[PDB]
């Protein structure tokens, strides 16, 4: 686990992203992406320009923790989806377009310690309900079936610092949302609205699924 | 049994409880749907329309897509069992408009090749419904709009040939009467056995039961 | 439920409180608008015309463009909620002229 | 007779097939096939990786019994099939497509003892009826005509362990189902459904026939 | 580590390979290959026929040891080869065709214990001389440069049974011979003899190289 601390440092000093980009001569879009931990690679030039600009040693810029987590999703999931019809084309409410009877699968997590020794925990996740976050948008909610057998996994998770924990939760969710969305888009055909145009597939991809479980509390 | 190996079967037993198909073509506001659902024991598969208001009781399923139409027909056996399990009485399955079936099938296939395929879809539907018709004891009824029933002959030929009773419903105080009496101006045909005689081929305030009783028992 | 999975529904419950649509065609000066707004609980979407004078109370929205027409229809759910929140009673939505709908849609496609 | 014991060992330890495949670096599909006794050959590498992983000696992985059975089916069977017509095309109920008037033949079984001595038993099998396991699927049922002469064969069969006996019963059935299905598909022409598409031949091949006899009780 | 014990069992009972192949109905070529540990896969049928024939349990047929060794060869070796000319075409003595000035590289060995813990040993191997085993054939001899740092590796090797140790030594040599031979064949062009014909490349491939080191004593 490792993340850049640029977002926190800039907030304490109170400098805005726009001013920093203008001075360090780094394009705003790249600096914003790097402010989030979204980017995968960082150019040596960026590490020095920023470190000289904020009088921060390279140590401060990066937060490290020897722990390391891995997540694998089953190649073959069990999914049943029933078309609901009900004229979704008029009002864009996904529930009208399709309903999930049951979607369950397994995620295998390996918590590698600082020592070479690793621990294996197996999580089984099932569909529960489709919550409506806002009138136009919904979030599929999935709950871990077995949590009592995997209580130990929680002890390793909360040991991380808050910043790393928020990063890990984003990673587990982004993957889950991509996995479930990709499976559904294939089974259900797209429907285009009468009255720019928002096809059903585009709405399904936009939809996000967030795991609801005791292990992850944030 | 060579007889059983082939499909040969006795007529007296086959015509005893047969469920006849009924095609009723009418002009606008002739209350054609009233007749089909008057018995209050009907399942209406209406297409891109909602005329269930005239009916008092029964089950109605809106059809919005050709895909939706295929699904309901394929699962129709299972459906009939559930409504009967709920206690709802279904004795007749009604398709509100033949012209809409032409429109939807055309969208699914979208020339004379296209028209022939459209006819092939229509003929296939009737054959499928019929085998279930004998199995589940449900009368079939299809209704269309006068414009003879308006359509292309290939369809008309198939519909008229297969349909047992074809009738035209007109309003004649004003009275609502279904006239199946033979006539050059309009074409009607009611099928009854030689012994059965229809003294009166015009029915006022008609219902599917009354027609059934007239075609099985003496008018 | 296979019944619920498909759209099959009971008729007795559907026809109990159904809101019927009403089309009223009339000659000139037959007071056709009076009938629609007599209840004084109506929202009139008049098109390139102003006949709200005959009505005593209600809400009237002038429609001047096809674009304006599309907007009011799309936001109609939100609108009904507000007039009811203001306490205005809307039970019927009226389009004054079908021929004007022909004229506006024709301009949009031309 | 010999079978792998992987399915039983994994169940007692409670490990799932997915986790074992990820660790021993063996592809899930191969490990699942080998979990069943379907595979014909096993790679030496697989025997060692699994044996080291479950701390099991090679002895435990394989179950052996000196008995050995052989089955031969008559090249020329007596079969009469009568087409039933009745519009099978609409509803996919095999019975409508065709009816078996009578299908009888002989299966020759040689029970070789641990000693060189072998015993020969001859079984005559005939058609009885076509049972409907589910609305969409049926199983042809065949009954052994002579069982009293071949009572001794039963004494050799039940002497095997339960795991071997279940394997032998699968082998006798799989062959029977292939034999009868292949004969029928040739005599009856295929019929394609009006409304993906399931031709008659595909349905016949899917159909399974299970022998019903006192000798085999499981 | 795992090997078949067929060669030893047959020797003690005194049965010849030809008689066993005729009885168990297994082709001589396959049984001979399986007598050696050359084959990679064994068919379940072979394990039972032989086990019933020699009244041996499956346990006896296979020898197992939880230890496991891995060998990796450097992708980029350092090699210098000088053409000697001297009319090799007349007399087929490889030395005349080419001479190796110096060929050195590294082999990485990982001795995985029964426990998950593994040990890493790094061996550096260099060319020493080309011994003449017979007048027509030679064997390149390579000696490990650093052996004192890797003394512990020897303690793990001699712990294996003699049969497994002989197998491991064959595996390390076969790979080495393929590695060095493939490198040389590319650098030196082939020379065909005047007076069936034996080209230089064919002779180089036939040539075998055996590692000479204290760690491996057999
Ligand atoms: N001899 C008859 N006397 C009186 N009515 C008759 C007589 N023959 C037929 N009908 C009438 O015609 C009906 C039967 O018509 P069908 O025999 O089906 O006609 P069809 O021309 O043979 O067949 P399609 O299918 O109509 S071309 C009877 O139920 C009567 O209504
Ligand atoms: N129920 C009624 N009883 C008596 N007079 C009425 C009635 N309804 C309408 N009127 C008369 O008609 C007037 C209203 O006519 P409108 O409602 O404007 O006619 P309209 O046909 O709806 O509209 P146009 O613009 O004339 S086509 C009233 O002011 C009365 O003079």
């Amino acid at each position: 686990m490792i993340r850049n601390r640029l977002s926190e440092l800039l907030s304490e000093r109170g400098l805005k992203i726009s001013r920093v980009a203008k001075d360090v001569k780094i394009a705003r879009s790249s600096l914003t992406s790097m402010a989030q931990n979204d980017s995968e690679m960082i150019r040596y030039d960026a590490i020095d320009k920023l470190c000289s600009y904020l009088h921060i040693s390279p140590s401060e810029f990066f937060e490290h923790n020897p722990i390391n987590f891995d997540f694998t999703f089953d190649e073959e999931p069990n999914y049943k989806i029933n078309d609901v019809f009900e004229g979704f084309e008029v009002t864009a409410n996904i529930t009208h377009a399709f309903s999930i009877e049951n979607f369950d699968f397994e995620i295998l997590v390996d918590v590698e310690l600082d020592n070479r020794q690793k621990l294996n925990f197996d999580l089984d996740v099932s569909y529960k309900e489709t919550e409506k976050i806002t009138n136009s948008q919904h979030r599929f909610i999935f709950t871990i079936k077995n949590e009592d057998e995997n209580i130990g996994l929680k002890k390793y998770v909360d040991s991380l610092s808050a910043g790393l924990k928020n990063l890990l939760f984003k990673k587990i969710n982004q993957k889950l949302s991509g996995y479930v969305s990709e499976i559904i888009v294939k089974n259900i055909d797209d429907i285009e609205e009468l009255f720019k145009s928002t096809t059903l597939h585009k709405e399904i991809l936009q939809t996000d699924s967030r795991l609801s479980s005791d292990i992850f509390k944030e | 049994d060579i007889l059983t190996q082939l499909g040969v079967k006795d007529i007296s037993k086959q015509n005893a409880n047969k469920f006849y198909k009924f095609a009723i073509y009418g002009k606008f506001g002739t209350g054609k749907t009233t007749f089909l659902t008057k018995d209050n024991n009907a399942l209406v598969l209406d297409i891109n329309e909602d005329g269930t208001t005239v009916t008092e009781d029964g089950a109605v399923v809106q059809i919005k897509n050709y895909k939706h139409f295929s699904a309901v027909i394929k699962m129709l056996p299972k459906i009939i069992e559930q409504l009967r399990e709920n206690g709802k009485q279904i004795d007749v399955v009604v398709i509100e408009t033949i012209q809409k079936l032409r429109d939807i099938t055309m969208d699914d296939i979208m020339t004379f090749n296209d028209w022939g395929e459209c006819a092939t879809r229509i003929v296939s539907i009737y054959r499928y419904i019929s085998k279930l018709q004998e199995h589940y004891q449900f009368h079939l009824a299809i209704s269309g709009h006068e414009g003879t029933i308006e359509a292309q002959d290939q369809i008309k030929k198939a519909v008229i040939s297969q349909s047992d009773v074809l009738a035209r419903m007109t309003i004649e105080t004003y009275q609502y009467v279904l006239n199946a009496e033979p006539s050059n101006l309009f074409e009607t045909k009611i099928r009854h056995s030689s012994n059965i005689k229809i003294n009166n081929k015009r029915f006022i305030n008609p219902s599917i039961n009354d027609v059934v009783q007239a075609i099985r028992n003496g008018n």
